[PDB]
């Protein structure tokens, strides 16, 4: 299956910030994990949306925004991460990347 | 152990055909069912036994199963086919397994204006020493809205609780905002307004006390 | 018409216990394997348990084994699920969905109930206060008007709302809930009705909070 143009742009950016970032990503900011599921992009978007101190993620966030059909707002306080667990942004990003990467392993 | 995987999103222009893949090792070796689930509804079956379609389901639905991928094909892709779609099987070891599911979207729905309806604190509520204004927004698309409340043409930041929009049965979006006030605050001002921005256009309904 | 109706969901304390049950109708309950399948808000589908037509076989998900207990009574045409040691990640909509055949090798569901929402948390069940959203013609088409009910300050989800005991059905819009800072819910239900029939037609919203076993029939009158 060939690559959505907007999609490989996201894959690239993800790759960059995972590969290129020197110190930890967003310095000990810990976010909610995700699964290769359904609202995946939004989920990701929501999960990132919360970290505020970090610029490295803002492009990624924007990128993700195009993928989510509805508006995601920061601090939508809820018990919806019942199945998810808190992880380092660095690791979060990478997972996302792999999952996206995997869609194209035929 | 055994897990089926689907891409979590697929877009098609309307009428033109749609393809959803479900992958797993030796998937052709079992029977694949496909379920359709729309926002806030239980899942409905559309395909079973790889390729059988139950009574009810339009003919544009079809599925094959081959070695390592199963594919749900929707030819003549329609608006009302927008949904989350799941593959499901049975495995000796792990039994009933389900894929991640995939979120299908038909491309190029035309922009749609919101329908704001704003209610004032009920007489009961006020009588109870509470007060809530109720700002209900229906039928808009894309699913993106900014709500803001004004107290005598002055922004009210605190006491707002607003939902993140959600897909309506008709594939537009619905959201609602609620403002909590002390009966003093509510009686004190001339009026209050919630104001909804949906893509450049704004609708501002206002309401005032007796 | 094939019909599976679950009930028994609510707030259950972590480490607590709950019994769900599903009530079949419109088919030969005896001839089918029946499953319990759950779904966490947002997350996909997970099969929990299933039971043979004659109860010769009982089968459980690994994540759920030794804590849950599935069972059936083919006379009352009811399936049951006994859940214990409930972790928080046990929270989900719980569907009862019918297999294709009568034995595990055909357990794939075809018909799914409407589900019941178990909510495993160490919070407290709280009931709602209903208020009449009095009818306004302001934002509605010629000759018709909008009247509603605010369902304030409850936990956990869900809330059944209908109007005039189910009789009045079209015009009704029951909005999705709002999760507040308080970590409590609130919804609104708005019906649209003839402007002229105000002052003759009685309008009543039937609220239901099965979690708290609370019911309100708020009458909505003109201001």
């Amino acid at each position: 299956v060939p690559p959505s143009t907007a999609l490989r742009e996201l894959i690239e950016e993800l790759v960059n910030i995972t590969q290129n970032q020197k110190a930890p990503l967003c310095n000990g900011s810990m976010v909610w994990s995700i699964n290769l599921t359904a609202g995946m992009y939004c989920a990701a978007l929501e999960s990132l949306i919360n970290v505020s101190g970090c610029s490295a993620i803002e492009k990624t966030q924007r990128m993700l925004s195009g993928f989510c059909p509805h508006k995601v707002s920061a601090g939508q306080f809820s018990s919806l991460h019942v199945r998810d667990t808190k992880i380092e942004v660095a690791q979060f990003v990478k997972d996302l990347l792999l999952h996206l990467k995997k869609l194209f392993r035929e | 152990s055994y897990e089926l995987t689907q891409p979590p999103s697929v877009s098609v222009a309307p009428g033109q055909t749609a393809r959803i893949s479900c992958s797993g090792d030796n998937i052709g070796g079992t029977f694949v069912s496909w379920y359709q689930q729309k926002p806030g509804q239980a899942p409905v079956l559309v395909i079973y036994d790889d390729n059988d379609r139950p009574s009810g389901i339009p003919e544009r639905f079809s599925g094959s199963n081959s070695g390592n991928t199963a594919t749900l094909t929707i030819s003549g892709t329609q608006a009302e086919d927008e949904a989350d779609y799941y593959c499901g099987t049975w495995d000796m070891v792990t039994n009933n397994v389900f894929g991640g599911g995939t979120k299908l979207t038909v491309l190029g729905q035309p922009k749609a204006a919101p329908s704001v309806t704003l209610f004032p604190p009920s007489s009961e509520e006020l009588q109870a020493n509470k007060a809530t204004l109720v700002c209900l927004i229906s039928d808009f698309y894309p699913g993106a809205v900014t709500v803001a409340w004004k107290a005598d043409s002055s922004p009210v930041k605190a006491g707002v609780e607003t939902t993140t929009p959600s897909k309506q049965s008709n594939n537009k979006y619905a959201a609602s905002s609620y403002l909590s006030l002390t009966p003093e605050q509510w009686k004190s001002h001339r009026s209050y307004s919630c104001q909804v921005t949906h893509e450049g256009s704004t609708v501002e309904k206002t309401v005032a006390p007796t | 018409q094939v019909q599976l109706v679950e009930s028994g969901g609510g707030l259950v304390q972590p480490g607590g216990s709950l019994r769900l049950s599903c009530a079949a109708s419109g088919f030969t309950f005896n001839s089918y394997w029946i499953n319990w399948v759950r779904q966490a808000p947002g997350k996909g589908l997970e099969w929990v348990s299933g039971i043979a037509y004659d109860s010769s076989n009982t089968l459980y998900a690994d994540s759920v084994k030794g804590r849950f207990t599935i069972s059936r009574d083919n006379s009352k045409n009811t399936l049951y699920l006994q859940m214990n040691s409930l972790r928080a990640e046990d929270t989900a909509v719980y569907y009862c969905a019918r297999g294709l055949g009568a034995f595990h090798w055909d357990m794939q569901p075809d018909y799914w109930g409407q589900g019941t929402l178990v909510t495993v948390s160490s919070a407290s069940t709280k009931g709602p206060s209903v208020f009449p959203l009095a009818p306004s013609s302001k934002s509605t088409s010629g000759g018709t008007a909008a009247l509603g009910c605010l369902v304030k300050d409850y936990f956990p989800e869900p809330v059944t709302v209908s109007w005039n005991s189910g009789a009045l059905t079209s015009g009704v819009h029951t909005f999705p809930a709002v999760l507040q800072s308080s970590g409590l819910y609130s919804l609104s239900s708005v019906v649209t009705v003839p402007s002229s029939s105000l002052g003759t037609q009685t309008y009543i919203c039937n609220v239901n909070h099965k979690p708290s076993n609370t019911k309100v029939d708020k009458k909505v009158e003109p201001k």
